[PDB]
Parts: C-alpha cells; sequence; structure tokens
C-alpha cells in the first residue's frame, strides 16, 4: 500500500533525475553540427537480380557472410538457400511448421536456423556426411511466438521470442544457457554488435535494450518512440543503432550518448517500418515501408535519397551484404530482389 | 472514298500491332501478371498481333485496290495465314472464356484443375488445329482466281468453306455462349445476394462487362461468316466480293479492338502506366 | 577452368532437380486453403474441432483439403502474430451467444480483425456456439438482454428470419439480434470485399464442415467474380 | 518485490558515465568520412569489378 | 516515453457524479484512437467507451450507455469521462488505455492484460 507509493515515488524521482542528467549533456544536435558536410546526393539503385522460388509471402531473410549466398524463409513452410550470383538455389529446407517468422544463417556457413508460430527454434544442418540437410536441434525454451534469431557462433544462438523474453542458447546440449527478461511487451527483433559480446533487442512497447551476453543483464534503455519497433540494427562501428516502428519513423540511438540522434521521419509518409539495415560505410540507412515500397535515408542529414520500387507488396525483410556490395529485399508478394 | 480507307488503314493498323505489343510485354515483363489466363490472354495477343502485320495491310492494299501486288505463291501464303491467324484468335477467346466459366463455377478445385502446364498445352493444341485447318488448301468467279490473274479471292469449294467456318466461329460462339450465359446467371445471383444483405442496415456490372465481350465479338464476326456461308451454299449473286472484303475488314477490327477489352482490369491499367 | 565449369553444371543439375520438386510443392499447396480458426477460452471453438504455439489440423471434404489451426501457444495479446495469416481463405470466428458478459468483447474483436489493414480482404466466417444454452437461459429469464444492450427492448425479429419450427419466438428474438449486432458492425465498413457468414450452432452438430465447405466455396467465388470486373 | 526490481534497475541504469552528443556526433562522421571509400552502395563501382 | 495520467475521484454515492481525466504525454494526441477500460474489483478487464482521432466516431458500451460521456481535448492533449447516475457495479479502477497503431479506424488489443500503452488507473468507489 503505503510502500509501493512510495517506491513508485522514488522511482519517479530517479526517472526525472535520469532525464535531467540525459538532457544537461545534449550540447548540440546533429542536425546542427551537419551544417559543415554536403549532401550524398541521389542514388539510383536498380533491380540486379529477382529471385522468384517462393510460393507465399517471404518474411525473412539473412546473408551469408561470404556475401554471396542467402537463405529466405517464406509462410510456405519453406527455407530456400539461394546462390545470388548466379540466380540458383542450392537447398530448398522443407520446415515442420509453415509459420515460420525468421531465419538465420550461421558465420561459418555451416547451419541455419529457422523458427516461427510454433514456439521452437529449428536447426538443419547443412554440411552433412551423407550430403542432406536434416535437422539436428530443437530448441523447445520458448512460450510464445518465436520472432527473431540469430547465431553467435556455431553452438551459441540467441533467439527473441514474442514472450517478453530473449534466450541465449547452447545447441550441443539444447538449453538454455542464459535468459534475458525486463521487456514489457512482445519483441520483435535484435541485432548483435560486430565484436558479439552484448547485443541490443527491440519489442513492442516503444523501448529497446541493450543486453550483455556474458552478464544477463539489462544494460541499459532506450525510449524514443511512440508505437511499436518492429526492425532494429547496428551501425557498422557498433557504437550506435537504429530503430523503425510501426508509427512511420526511424531513430538513431547512441549506446553513450543516452540520446535519439536522428528522427527519419517525413509527413507524406504514415506507413510502420518493417525492416531496417545499414550500409557498409555506415552512410545508407536503408528502410523498408508498409507502402509497399522501400527507402534509403542518409544516416548523418536525415534527407531521403533514392528510393527503391517494383514490389507488389509491403516490404518485410532487407539485408546488405557484408561486403557492402548488394542489397536483397524481401516482400509480401514472394519475390525478392537484389540491388546494387 | 479512298483516301479517308487509307487512314483508316494506317490507324487501324497502328493501334493493333501496339495494344497487342504493349500487351505481350506487360505479360512478359511482370511475374505478378502471370496468371493462368493470360497465357490464353498472351496467345490472343500473339494472335491479333500477327493478323494486324502480315494479314491487315495486304488485304485492305487489295479491297482497296482491285489487284494483288503479290504472286500466285504470296496470294496463297497470306491466304493460309490469315486462316491461321484469324481461326486461333477466335478458338483462343473460347478458351478464355472457358478458363473464367471454371475458375467462376468451380472456384474451390480451379486452383488445382487449371495448371500452368495445362493450359500450355491447350494454347499449343489450339495453334496445332488452326494450323491444321489453316493449311488444308496447301496440300490441295469459278475456278477464275486460281488461274492467277492476279487476283487474291475466297473462291474456296462448299465444304472446305463450311467446315473452316464451323471449327474457326461457329462451334467458339456457341462454347462462348453457353458458358457466359451460365456465368452470367451465377454473377446477377450472387449480385442480388449482395444487394439483400448489404441492404438490411442504412448496379449491374456482369450484364455490361459480358454484353460488351459478346456484342463486340459477335457483331465484329458474324457478318463476314455469315455471309461467306450463305455464298458457299450459294454463289457470287447473293454476296460480292467486296461485301466479304469488307465484312473481313471489320473482323480485322475486331482483332484490333481485343486488347482493350481482356486487358481493362486495374492490375493491366497499372501495368500500362508504369510502361506508358 | 574445368573445375568451375563442372561446379556451374553440378548446380544447374541441382537447381533443376529442386525445381522439380518445388514444382511438385507448388501443385501439393496450391490445392490445399488455410483457415485461421480463433475464438475466446468459453468459446468452445475446441468443440469444433472434429479430427506447441498452433494445433493444427486437416480436413477433407468432396475431395478438398481444408487446413485448419488454432492459436493457443501465445499470450492475449495477438496485434503482431495475427498479420501472418493475412493470406487464409476465411477466418472462423466462433463465439458463444450465452454469456452476454462476454459478448461485448467479442463484438469489439470482431470489429477489429474487420477494420485490420492487413486483414480487410479476408473474409470471417460467424460461428455461434452455444445456441442450445442461449435457449435455455432465455427461458429460464433471470438474465435479461437488456441489462447489457439498451437498444434490444425496441428490436423487432427480422422478416427474411427463418426460426426453426418449434422454438420461443423471444429465443429466435435474442438470436438474430446478436447475430444482427454482428452483421452492423460487418457491413459499417465493409466495401464488397470481404463478408461475414454468420451460423447457429450447438454441441452436437454434425454438419459444421459442410458449412464452411459452402462458405469457402461462396467467398472464392465472389473472388473470382470480383477479380473478373464482373460483380 | 517487483517496484524493488524496478527502481534497482533503473538505478544501474543511473551510474554510467554519459558523453557528449557533440562527441558522439563526431565519432559518427569520423567512422562515416574514414569507411565512405569502401562502400559499393554508395559510390558506384565499375562493371568490371561489378558481381551482378 | 509514453505516458497516460489518471485522475479521476474517491468514494461517491450512489446516483452521483464524476468527471475522470486522462493527461496523455510522449505521442502525438490527435493521430491515436483512445479508449476507456475498466477492472471491476474479482472481475477481468472490460471496454467501456472510445473517441476516434477527431472525435467524430463516439462508441459506449451498453451498460453505460446513456450514462457516460467521453470526450478529447487534443489542444491540451487530454480525455474526460463525464459519469452520472452511477451503479453499485460501477465500482471499478478505470484504465485509460490509448491505442497501439495511428491512423487505423479498428483498435486492437486494448483489454489485455499486459498492455504497454495503458496508464496505472484510478480508482472509482461508489458505495453508501
Ligand atoms: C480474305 C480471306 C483470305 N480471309 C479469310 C477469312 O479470314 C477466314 C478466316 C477463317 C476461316 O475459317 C475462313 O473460312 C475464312
Amino acid at each position: 500500500q503505503s510502500e509501493l507509493d512510495q517506491l513508485r515515488q522514488e522511482a519517479e524521482q530517479l526517472k526525472n533525475q535520469i532525464r535531467d542528467a540525459r538532457k544537461a549533456c545534449a550540447d548540440a544536435t546533429l542536425s546542427q553540427i551537419t551544417n559543415n558536410i554536403d549532401p550524398v546526393g541521389r542514388i539510383q539503385m536498380r533491380t540486379r537480380r529477382t529471385l522468384r522460388g517462393h510460393l507465399a509471402k517471404i518474411y525473412a531473410m539473412h546473408w551469408g557472410t561470404d556475401s554471396r549466398l542467402l537463405v529466405s524463409a517464406s509462410q510456405d513452410g519453406k527455407l530456400i538457400i539461394w546462390d545470388s550470383y548466379t540466380t540458383n538455389k542450392v537447398h530448398a529446407i522443407p520446415l515442420r511448421s509453415s509459420w515460420v517468422m525468421t531465419c538465420a544463417y550461421a558465420p561459418s556457413g555451416n547451419y541455419v536456423a529457422c523458427g516461427g508460430l510454433d514456439n521452437i527454434c529449428s536447426i538443419y544442418n547443412l554440411k552433412t556426411r551423407e550430403g542432406n540437410v536434416r535437422v539436428s536441434r530443437e530448441l523447445a525454451g520458448h512460450t510464445g511466438y518465436l520472432s527473431c534469431c540469430r547465431f553467435l557462433d556455431d553452438n551459441q544462438i540467441v533467439t527473441s521470442s514474442g514472450d517478453t523474453t530473449c534466450a541465449l542458447w547452447d545447441i550441443e546440449t539444447g538449453q538454455q544457457t542464459t535468459t534475458f527478461t525486463g521487456h514489457t511487451g512482445d519483441v520483435m527483433s535484435l541485432s548483435l554488435a560486430p565484436d558479439t559480446r552484448l547485443f541490443v533487442s527491440g519489442a513492442c512497447d516503444a523501448s529497446a535494450k541493450l543486453w550483455d551476453v556474458r552478464e544477463g543483464m539489462c544494460r541499459q534503455t532506450f525510449t524514443g518512440h511512440e508505437s511499436d519497433i518492429n526492425a532494429i540494427c547496428f551501425f557498422p562501428n557498433g557504437n550506435a543503432f537504429a530503430t523503425g516502428s510501426d508509427d512511420a519513423t526511424c531513430r538513431l540511438f547512441d549506446l553513450r550518448a543516452d540520446q535519439e540522434l536522428m528522427t527519419y521521419s517525413h509527413d507524406n509518409i504514415i506507413c510502420g517500418i518493417t525492416s531496417v539495415s545499414f550500409s557498409k560505410s555506415g552512410r545508407l540507412l536503408l528502410a523498408g515501408y508498409d507502402d509497399f515500397n522501400c527507402n534509403v535515408w542518409d544516416a548523418l542529414k536525415a534527407d531521403r535519397a533514392g528510393v527503391l520500387a517494383g514490389h507488389d507488396n509491403r516490404v518485410s525483410c532487407l539485408g546488405v551484404t557484408d561486403d557492402g556490395m548488394a542489397v536483397a529485399t524481401g516482400s509480401w508478394d514472394s519475390f525478392l530482389k537484389i540491388w546494387n | 472514298a479512298v483516301a479517308l480507307a487509307g487512314a483508316l488503314l494506317a490507324l487501324e493498323v497502328l493501334a493493333t500491332v501496339g495494344g497487342n505489343l504493349l500487351v505481350i510485354v506487360a505479360i512478359a515483363r511482370t511475374p505478378r501478371l502471370q496468371t493462368m489466363t493470360n497465357v490464353f490472354v498472351t496467345s490472343l495477343a500473339t494472335a491479333d498481333l500477327v493478323v494486324g502485320l502480315l494479314v491487315v495491310p495486304p488485304g485492305a492494299t487489295l479491297a482497296l485496290t482491285g489487284r494483288w501486288p503479290l504472286g500466285a505463291t504470296g496470294c496463297e501464303l497470306w491466304t493460309s495465314v490469315d486462316v491461321l491467324c484469324v481461326t486461333a484468335s477466335i478458338e483462343t477467346l473460347c478458351a478464355l472464356a472457358v478458363d473464367r466459366y471454371l475458375a467462376v463455377t468451380n472456384p474451390l478445385r480451379y486452383g488445382a484443375l487449371v495448371t500452368k502446364r495445362r493450359a500450355r498445352a491447350a494454347v499449343v493444341l489450339v495453334w496445332v488445329v488452326s494450323a491444321a485447318v489453316s493449311f488444308a488448301p496447301i496440300m490441295s468467279e469459278a475456278q477464275r482466281c486460281h488461274s492467277n490473274p492476279h487476283c487474291c479471292a475466297f473462291a474456296s469449294n462448299i465444304p472446305y468453306a463450311l467446315l473452316s467456318s464451323s471449327v474457326s466461329f461457329y462451334l467458339p460462339l456457341l462454347v462462348m455462349l453457353f458458358v457466359y450465359a451460365r456465368v452470367f446467371l451465377v454473377a446477377t445471383r450472387q449480385l442480388r445476394l449482395l444487394r439483400r444483405e448489404l441492404g438490411r442496415f442504412p448496379e449491374h456490372r456482369a450484364l455490361r462487362t459480358l454484353g460488351l465481350i459478346v456484342g463486340t465479338f459477335t457483331l465484329c464476326w458474324l457478318p463476314f461468316f455469315v455471309a461467306n456461308v450463305m455464298r458457299a451454299l450459294g454463289g457470287p449473286s447473293l454476296v460480292p466480293s467486296p461485301a466479304l472484303l469488307a465484312l473481313n475488314w471489320l473482323g480485322y477490327a475486331n482483332s484490333a479492338f481485343n486488347p482493350l477489352i481482356y486487358c481493362r482490369s486495374p492490375d493491366f491499367r497499372s501495368a500500362f502506366r508504369r510502361l506508358l | 577452368t574445368e573445375d568451375q565449369r563442372n561446379e556451374e553444371k553440378a548446380q544447374r543439375e541441382a537447381n533443376k532437380k529442386i525445381e522439380k520438386q518445388l514444382q511438385k510443392d507448388k501443385q501439393v499447396y496450391r490445392a490445399t486453403h488455410r483457415l485461421l480458426l480463433l475464438g475466446a477460452d468459453n468459446s468452445g471453438k475446441s468443440t469444433i474441432v472434429k479430427q506447441s504455439g498452433i494445433f493444427e489440423t486437416k480436413f477433407q471434404v468432396d475431395k478438398v483439403n481444408f487446413h485448419m489451426f488454432d492459436v493457443g501457444g501465445q499470450r492475449d495479446e495477438r496485434r503482431k502474430w495475427i498479420q501472418c495469416f493475412n493470406d487464409v481463405t476465411a477466418i472462423i470466428f466462433v463465439v458463444d451467444s450465452s454469456d452476454y458478459n462476454r459478448l461485448q468483447e467479442a463484438l469489439n474483436l470482431f470489429k477489429s480483425i474487420w477494420n485490420n489493414r492487413w486483414l480487410r480482404t479476408i473474409s470471417v466466417i460467424l460461428f455461434l456456439n452455444k445456441q442450445d444454452l442461449l435457449a435455455e437461459k432465455v427461458l429460464a429469464g433471470k438474465s435479461k438482454i437488456e441489462d447489457y444492450f439498451p437498444e434490444f427492448a425496441r428490436y423487432t425479429t427480422p422478416e427474411d428470419a427463418t426460426p426453426e419450427p418449434g422454438e420461443d419466438p423471444r429465443v429466435t428474438r435474442a438470436k438474430y439480434f446478436i447475430r444482427d449486432e454482428f452483421l452492423r458492425i460487418s457491413t459499417a465498413s465493409g466495401d464488397g470485399r470481404h463478408y461475414c457468414y454468420p451460423h447457429f450452432t450447438c454441441a452436437v452438430d454434425t454438419e459444421n464442415a459442410r458449412r464452411i465447405f459452402n462458405d469457402c466455396r461462396d467467398i472464392i467465388q465472389r473472388m473470382h467474380l470480383r477479380q473478373y470486373e464482373l460483380l | 518485490a517487483q517496484a524493488r526490481k524496478l527502481v534497482e534497475q533503473l538505478k544501474m541504469e543511473a551510474n554510467i558515465d554519459r558523453i557528449k552528443v557533440s562527441k558522439a556526433a563526431a565519432d559518427l562522421m569520423a567512422y562515416c568520412e574514414a569507411h565512405a571509400k569502401e562502400d559499393p552502395l554508395l559510390t558506384p563501382v565499375p562493371a568490371s569489378e561489378n558481381p551482378f | 516515453q509514453v505516458q497516460l495520467q489518471e485522475s479521476g475521484g474517491g468514494l461517491v454515492q450512489p446516483g452521483g457524479s464524476l468527471r475522470l481525466s486522462c493527461a496523455a504525454s510522449g505521442f502525438t494526441f490527435s493521430n491515436y484512437k483512445m479508449n476507456w477500460v475498466r477492472q471491476a474489483p474479482g472481475k477481468g478487464l472490460e471496454w467501456v467507451s472510445d473517441i476516434s482521432q477527431s472525435g467524430a466516431s463516439i462508441s459506449y458500451t451498453g451498460s453505460v450507455k446513456g450514462r457516460f460521456t467521453i470526450s478529447r481535448d487534443n489542444a491540451k492533449n487530454t480525455l474526460y469521462l463525464q459519469m452520472n447516475s452511477l451503479k453499485p457495479e460501477d465500482t471499478a479502477v478505470y484504465y485509460c488505455a490509448r491505442c497501439p497503431a495511428p491512423f487505423t479506424r479498428d483498435c486492437f488489443d486494448v483489454t489485455s492484460t499486459t498492455y504497454a500503452y495503458r496508464g496505472q488507473g484510478t480508482q472509482v468507489t461508489v458505495s453508501s
């Protein structure tokens, strides 16, 4: 009763102190400091490749570390690995559950993970002695739809599921090494830092959290959006990240400054972002939208520079290669474009 | 009048080739439009394009000036390609009608009934039978133009004329009328049910569309084929050759008008806007 | 370069065999219809199912394979995992017409499903699963519907209603009042692309599959008619 | 205990050192300008080296 | 950060009136459709009334129809619910939940047990 009210008052006072400390160090806006740099111009990307082998809407894809092979999951119960150079398809893995919401390609290229509404993260071995692709593990520790999964090693995948928790897994044993909790609502996406010692996670409560993999504790919390956060990604240097929400705006948060640097938004766009990604140099932030086409923002002046098109349905998944050569865009029309 | 006729010739040929090429490019270079009915649409566009490219100019030149500008071999080839590309267009129109009839009156099983392979096989069979009926004289005003006086008439025997007319026009027309009557009944039933359901708490489009399709296809081809049948039963007294040529020009006008009817849907309009 | 050429040759052979497999998978997949089946805890939707995160079920009627499924593994918040069902043939919404206290929540859920950007095309098959309990409750008369719906006091049974011969006209009035509430929520915004197909269902009805078959057939037939600019 | 957990988490989050947003901005400019010479999407590359 | 602060009253007599206010901050009020929900003691969360972005589409639940009035003031970024002729069943905790996505005619998953865009609530108690 009274103790709860006193605790709430103390928490509110501490939050006010945090806000005051945050605003004290807000010297000048990056829009102001960037007055001395020149605009990037007008990027004109064209559809270099069109991959068409999926029956239903493409909901996720992931590029390989070789910048040539990619994996794409579709809601028809299919997980196709494509060679982006020759348009050929190396593997076509039929999933147990049709409703798959994410997929991941191992950094070594040996295993491929997927997982959707079945609450389980399935892992498939590509380079088997028999030459076939078979299920090597089935991680079944989540109670809620599995929204994201990313490989940290060949045995240490990390998973985000729509039950306000993320789990650090150990594929060999098949059990959760560490469990991260603290999100108010369903968690939508996660992104790993280049050093992979810590990652960020965006959830459906207009908040993002920085998780230390080793410690397994909530390190930092960023709250700058107004609606559900649908996508998250790292800046290439790993000291900043970008979030894309359903209220038709993208934001850039810095782990050190604890502030939102850019609010990439326009008055003419009232469609939520579904996927974000950065370029190799960190100058171009690509972002899919509900308005059926992607946008390209300059990551320092917030001015839109270049617009992708040619997708019959909404853009769901977006990925830039490890060498920054091409960008692959999937959409709910079951076609995957490759631009460069 | 000849001066106006030449301008009409040029405009009709340009419209035919442009429309059919636009339709073919839109289907080929758009994965969205690659529907099972759109292979039939592509076959129709190809047939109409070949009509407007190879048949309409020589035919209208012969109609305007009563002298064939080519040889006997040229006349034979022109007649063969004319019969081929006129039979193919009407047969693929019948195929389109059957396709939409199946899609409407058997919707649950239509996904597994009409496949891409089956549709392409049907298109190939249509072209095969059209070629078979067109190239019959190749293997083979009474017997006058056959002596090559530099005239390319339609002096064909009564059996071949009747059979070619029946295969090219009469059977496709009967099938189209049947399937379109059934589809119209289904559409009006659904429209009346929708009117009843949507009006519990505070127009005829199927009629307009089906009437437009059947009316253009009939008003543009029925005159020529009934005239040809009457000439075959009788002779030059009943129907003059200039009248036959005018009705053939009307049929070529139908081939020109086809791609603006089966391609008016909003997806086609959006593709055309992006293309144009 | 011989090794490289052999590499592309093997890759193309693998692509060809995988393409054959994918053609087979397409011919299998396009011949089945997916249905998102949802309701409430007291709805009784599990009773309609006459066979982890999804309780799947296949049934077949007239050589047509319907692919129905319940979603019970997730939490109550459903604004993110429901978009995944924007391509189903129909949405089977089950609700009990006996507990008036939990009928406004069902109305709100139906309205939210109806006016959704990604579900704006999907039509809804509505099931009222507790007709016998509703009839018994109305016959008892201890609970009054007007306590939860003040507009029921001036409601008249529609002329188009077709009550089963031998039932209470009060029960008929209650049934068609609930059905008309759902129908007005439906037609308030549905601009001819998606439709609602209410039905009255008990817990012992053995004809709950032909109803879904007929409703799906009508849905896809209207879809084709609208596609051919022929509605 | 839930209020105690929330307040202690907020306290741990309220002890890190915050650098100037201008300093973070300068670091971002440094990284983008340093790595801008190896971005095929930013600066187009000739079709000879283009794999697509 | 999105926050919704509710200010109502305490104990009222049956048949009385009470005006609940809801101060919303952290988001563009005019773009979101506001809702009023309530949780009765020993009962789950239920929906009472809702107001559109402008206020042209008002709706109430049946049990509250004819007694409560909902109205939004976008200039001051606030929401109001006036309650008249209160019944003993009307005692509850009133939550001023806002809507997940803007520019949408249907507001979805509002009465959830755990919802992010919802206020701490105010207790309305009616008795003798
Ligand atoms: C002027 C002539 C050569 N045109 C013939 C006409 O196009 C035709 C087409 C199809 C037939 O079956 C037919 O008897 C006649």
